[PDB]
């Protein structure tokens, strides 16, 4: 069957960088698309990104231009790397993956908690 | 300038005007069918049909990728760059194609990385997501019929007879395909290719494709009737089986300063028989010049033509001033048959032959006769406000031209014979005859 | 962007009842291919977000037949027949058809 | 008074002799049509396909009733009256089929005074009735394959897989009308429209059209391969979605006096090869005229030939003259391929050519030999009772006619070449040497 | 040999070369078709549909036996014997065929001993083999539909619906297989009829057939499609309404010292006009001789021209003189379309038209430029080693032939009119002007 990991340092400096792996096992990811949501404590879910099959890529306009993804795909790994991390940006980060068609986001990792504190 | 007065008393009736049209700049979107349908969830007993179905279809799909790859081996960028040397024979449509092939490879390319996508789907149609802008469109054969009619019943029959069901309709879909893509596909490296007939691997379903892919347009049916719409092979696959095809839509553009002009043909009298006039009934007037026109090839509508592809054809001289007044210049041929038209309308006035058929006036109550020096009769209201011709009676207008139609009498032409036999006859007698005024003279 | 409204923000509910949650999108969300790619998604405390409804009358393998999607241009509405003890969390409306993705405010259901 | 005698040294022997006979006299009948099927008993699973398929028929259906409706609007009582003036333009067959359209009016009253019983039909083919004055069949498009097939599997297929399946229905339907209800529908007024053409907006069965409304016989065979039952369309629903259409049943009356003659064409020797003759196949001879029959649109049986129409035609003096004797005057075309015949049989005499093929005696073992200076040999039992030819071995009769006929030569016509781009060789070689000939003679 | 120079200049650019081979050596197989279903395992409520359809299918059936049974109480063993008194009129083609019928009755009795083993079958595909001696196959009409659709189904529809749907599908069987075995069949004794047309009493489907019967192979596909595959109706059986047919299986044979050469034409430019060339496209020269070919009957391929009969035409001898070198005698037609081409490529060397297209060179990036006293242009790497013609950019390779191509003019041929009625207008016109001379004379 399928399922996600993710990993992570957890704990981010101010200003420094953030990155976090998402594993995928069961499926290739030649044959779906991956997002990356995040979670506030107290909030709502937010969209972050996506990546396609063919390596293209969308951001959430919000985000000042400061996230970036890649993936292996010999490798089975999909990579979310962000920089100029501050107070904001402490949420609960999600990797899921996205059908071809019907477009839906069915299967969803555990979930990585990121704090950004000195 | 046609002269129609005196061309109606050899029974040349004018008809309705229409304008012409020819397509010109198409748009272009890809599409994917896939020749093969998924038995994943009937997998369990499909016993060996499907090895052998896959070795007739790679047999039937080589020789088009060997055709296809005499091209894109001896294209390059030198701003499409090709070695005439290794091509050899060629024509300029078929480079064209070429060309046309090269420019769609691009896309090719991008739409081939979702093999695996393509591989695993279960449904007849479905719409993949290449981009966020982007959608691939797939096109499975025979999908409907098995998820319909094999998957729900295969509890209820032994699955002996669901093997043979399901090779019949694979026989059934490879007869159907036959046809189009087999040996009769000499090449396969062109756009003249409908869509109607590349629709045969989707079963003949053109309008589920059309519907898909989300072409509406105000000429969409003219444009589908004129063989306008057109495909080209692009890329083959012989591990999944299935193709891509690029669709061109094309729009109607209007020739301005140009006409057809149509003739309705009634039978005249003359010493006592039957005639027709032998002149073309479809006339291509552009600009100022009179030619012909492959009426055949096109699509006629009432109060236009349109064509895929300028179809004028050169006119003989003495035709030409046959049109213009020259009556005597023009054939005519005997009727000997019983069903041929002997009257017209044209703008509220009447045209009949009233020696072969009875003609009444219902105001007066007298009938209407034809002298034997007169070809046909102009009827209209300053003589006959209606008319009764057999069990039909009419009201009439009034004529436009001269006010002494009935009274002017005009030149014939010379009987013709147009029968293929007798085509073959009418030059041997005058060879001969040519032979015997050559010797007499020497 | 297209802006994501779900009211009511809070549905306190007893067991039994029949809920009706509707979202709305500030513009039409109909994707250039024709199809338009709506979803519901519930999150439990504790927990992942999972599909229930994946387009927007088209039911996710597995969820119960409690759950009916149904809507048109730009208002769409879920409906619960029956509300139990399970159904308690938070309903997301989410848009996928015009970048950037959107979700939706989040209704959070309530044992009245 | 065609001369068989001279005819079959050219190696035109005589074959069966058949009747001449055309349609008349015909009968009418009502049926209507209904073009979209009842999905009442899955209406939980129908999505939204069915408004995007009332919008395309009513687009497709909207041209035939605008066609019809500028009939209806000019025809009037005032022994059926016409407004010339408003028509404009009108053929002889136009005006014709107008009238009968206005005479169908008074049934189609009655029939759409069962509008409402029309429309919750749920069979393929169901009666209405409810008087001996209507009574009509109503046929239902797809509806077998609702009933059939997608309602018994309501429950055990997802509820979109039916929709699916449903919408690759309707639109496989909707792809063979656009061949037929297309903008290929010109003229809708016209009541030429085969039986056959028509039943595609049944599915393409019009057997079951012909069954239910009436009989079949001998006759119903031939009236039926020969294109002699047509229909018309007298009303067109943009609403309720169905068609009226009037059957005409035509019997076959035959013409007195007048009988078709067949040759059958071989091969003979002149000089040094093999030739045949450029004639008709079929001679058409009316009372005491001899002329040609176009015979590619009429039925043939081994006793009659069955047109729908008359379609004799012309025929030169040249050929007339050949056909009663003067064979001088019949053009031969050279044999360059192998597989032309070289014998026939004809009331148990044998004409061969003993040149080209090996003739033998049975009964003595002796060969036939055939000198160069005849073109065909006659064998019967007199000089021969058993002869082969190969493989097989065939008694003779006796020919009733010259006792002499082996020792009688003729006179032959002058060679022809009748390729499509030889004549056009042929044609520019005589007008030059036309013209050189008028140069000198200046 | 062909003169390829001069027809270059006159704009006829030499093509691809492909091979001559015919149907020959055909091996023989025996097939059981069944036209009626068994509808044992549901005849509870099947009605009376089948009495109905048994008296469609008998009057369908009768003349064939009638027409069969015409050779079978003629021929005899006296190696086969026939009376040619009793028969009356008949063609070579038809006695051969007749021999052939004679010939296959010792299989047609062998397989008539399993009469009643083939009303017991109930699978679409069946074989039958009671010992060594008879191992025939059965194919049933319509039994996949009855056991897949109708059987399943009988408890979830009320049966009346069942009846109804039983009926409409022999109908439609009924209805599909008219247009092949009605009174359009008048002579089904002889063996020109493919198996595409036979297996309209399978449903269409000879896929299943060939493959049931045996194998395929490189030439087994370019057989089919060449309609080299035929059958003979044998044997008709009216009580339980089968029919037995043989199948023929021949080999391609090529034909040694013959080939077919293709020509592509290309317009040239005279006087301030532009021309094409009317001649023949493909050419067959057998040992020495040149001659013309109906090609459209014929199947095309890259290597080859597959045809089931020889079918070479004469031409004339200006024609060949023309393509031989005299070009005064090659007849050129008008152009006023715009869609003929301009240019083609053989063997890396480019011939265009540069008055009507711009030629230009890559190399050195000027124009090429065509003088008024030239038809065409030759372009080589001599010249100028990389061209474009608009969107296309090619390198070319060397010239074989003269190297003052370019200098060297040609003589030019008389104007021609190709269109059906004008061919009529230049008879009459050169008829009268030949008239006038013998007056002349006179
Ligand atoms: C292979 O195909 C089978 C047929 O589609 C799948 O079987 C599933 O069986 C279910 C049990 O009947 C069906 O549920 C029914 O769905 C219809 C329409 O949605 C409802 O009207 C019925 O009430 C409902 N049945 C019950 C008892 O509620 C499924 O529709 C049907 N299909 C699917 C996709 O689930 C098999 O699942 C499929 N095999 C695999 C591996 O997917
Ligand atoms: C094209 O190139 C491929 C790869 O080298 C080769 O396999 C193929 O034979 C080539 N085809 C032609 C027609 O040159
Ligand atoms: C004749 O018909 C014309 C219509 O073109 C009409 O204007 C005119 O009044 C009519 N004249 C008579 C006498 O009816
Ligand atoms: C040519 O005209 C004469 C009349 O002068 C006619 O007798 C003859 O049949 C005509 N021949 C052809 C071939 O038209
Ligand atoms: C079909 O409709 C009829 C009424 O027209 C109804 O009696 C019957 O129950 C329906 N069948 C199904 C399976 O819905
Ligand atoms: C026919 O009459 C109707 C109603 O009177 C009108 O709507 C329609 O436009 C008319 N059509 C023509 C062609 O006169
Ligand atoms: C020849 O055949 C005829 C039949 O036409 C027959 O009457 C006659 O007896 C046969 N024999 C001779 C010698 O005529
Ligand atoms: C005309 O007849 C002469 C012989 O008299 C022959 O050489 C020539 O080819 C013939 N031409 C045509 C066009 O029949
Ligand atoms: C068909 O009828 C036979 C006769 O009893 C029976 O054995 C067989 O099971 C039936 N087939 C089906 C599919 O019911
Ligand atoms: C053939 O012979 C049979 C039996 O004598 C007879 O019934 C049938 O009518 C004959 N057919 C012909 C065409 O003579
Ligand atoms: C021209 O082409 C020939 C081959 O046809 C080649 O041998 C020669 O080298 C070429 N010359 C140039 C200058 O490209
Ligand atoms: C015959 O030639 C003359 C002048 O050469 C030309 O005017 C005429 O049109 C030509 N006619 C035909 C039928 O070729």
């Amino acid at each position: 069957q399928v399922q996600l990991k993710q990993s992570g340092p957890g704990l981010v400096a101010p200003s420094q960088s953030l990155s976090i792996t998402c594993t995928v096992s069961g499926f290739s990811l030649t044959s779906y698309a991956l997002s990356w949501v995040r979670q506030p404590p107290g909030k709502g879910l937010e969209w972050l990104g996506v990546i396609w099959v063919g390596g293209v890529t969308n951001y959430n306009s919000a985000l000042k231009s400061r996230l970036t993804i890649s993936k292996d795909n010999s490798k089975s790994q999909v990579f979310l790397k962000m920089n100029s991390l501050q107070s904001e940006d402490t949420a609960r980060y999600y990797c899921a993956s996205r059908h071809l068609s019907t477009g839906a986001m069915d299967y969803w990792g555990q979930g990585t908690s990121v704090t950004v504190s000195a | 300038i046609l002269h129609y007065e005196k061309l109606s008393k050899i029974g040349l009736v004018k008809g309705v005007t229409r304008k012409y049209k020819i397509k010109s700049n198409p748009l272009t979107k890809d599409i994917v069918i896939k020749m093969i349908p998924n038995v994943s969830n009937m997998s369990q007993c499909t016993g060996s049909v499907m090895e052998n179905y896959k070795t007739r279809l790679n047999g039937i799909l080589t020789p088009i990728k060997g055709a296809l790859e005499i091209y894109k081996n001896n294209t390059h960028d030198c701003g499409v760059c090709m070695a005439g040397v290794a091509i050899g024979i060629a024509t300029a449509a078929q480079i064209t194609a070429g060309v046309a092939l090269y420019e769609a490879m691009k896309n090719a390319d991008n739409i081939n990385k979702l093999k695996s996508s393509i591989e695993s789907t279960n449904e007849a149609v479905v719409k993949l997501q290449e981009t966020a802008e982007k959608t691939v469109y797939v096109f499975t054969a025979l999908q409907d019929y098995i998820n319909t009619n094999l998957v729900p019943t295969i509890d209820k029959i032994p699955c002996k007879q669901t093997e043979l069901s399901l090779d019949l309709a694979l026989s059934k879909y490879l007869s159907d395909l036959l046809f189009v893509f087999g040996p009769n596909l000499q090449d396969p490296v062109s756009n003249s290719m409908t869509i109607q007939a590349i629709s045969q691997a989707f079963g003949g379903n053109y309008e589920t494709l059309l519907r898909t892919l989300g072409y509406a347009t105000e000429d969409f049916d003219d444009l589908l009737e004129s063989d306008s719409i057109t495909g080209q092979i692009i890329y083959v696959d012989l591990s999944s089986y299935y193709i891509i095809v690029r669709v061109y839509f094309p729009i109607l553009t209007e020739i301005q300063q140009a006409y057809i002009q149509e003739l309705l043909p009634v039978s005249f009298n003359n010493d006592n028989s039957e005639w027709i006039s032998i002149v073309p009934n479809f006339i291509l007037v552009r600009n100022t010049l009179i030619s012909n026109i492959e009426i055949g090839f096109c699509l006629i509508t009432k109060r236009s033509v349109i064509c895929n592809q300028d179809y004028a054809t050169p006119m003989t001289n003495n035709m030409r001033e046959c049109l213009t007044g020259s009556t005597e210049k023009c054939p005519r041929e005997l009727v000997v048959s019983s069903h041929v038209p002997r009257f017209a309308l044209s703008n509220g006035v009447l045209f009949a032959n009233c020696i072969s058929v009875t003609c009444q006036c219902q105001t007066t109550g007298r009938a209407i006769s034809q002298s034997g020096e007169q070809t046909l009769l102009m009827i209209d209201n300053t003589t006959c406000p209606t008319a009764v011709l057999g069990n039909v009676i009419i009201s009439l207008g009034k004529y436009l031209g001269s006010v002494n139609y009935n009274s002017e009498g005009i030149a014939i032409g010379p009987p013709v014979f147009t029968d293929k036999v007798d085509i073959s006859s009418q030059i041997s007698s005058m060879n001969q005859s040519l032979q015997q005024s050559k010797d007499y003279i020497k | 962007d297209v802006l994501m409204t779900q009211s009511p923000l809070s549905l306190p509910v007893s067991l039994g009842d029949q809920a009706s949650i509707s979202c709305r999108s500030s513009q039409s969300i109909v994707h250039s291919n024709g199809d338009t790619y709506f979803e519901w998604y519930l999150q439990k405390p504790g927990q992942s977000p999972k599909l229930l409804i994946y387009k927007v009358s088209n039911r996710f393998s597995g969820v119960p037949n409690r759950f009916s999607g149904s809507g048109s241009g730009t208002d769409f509405t879920l409906k619960i027949s029956r509300v139990e003890a399970e159904d308690l969390g938070v309903y997301y409306c989410f848009q996928g058809s015009y970048v950037p993705y959107t979700f939706g405010g989040g209704t959070k259901l309530e044992i009245k």
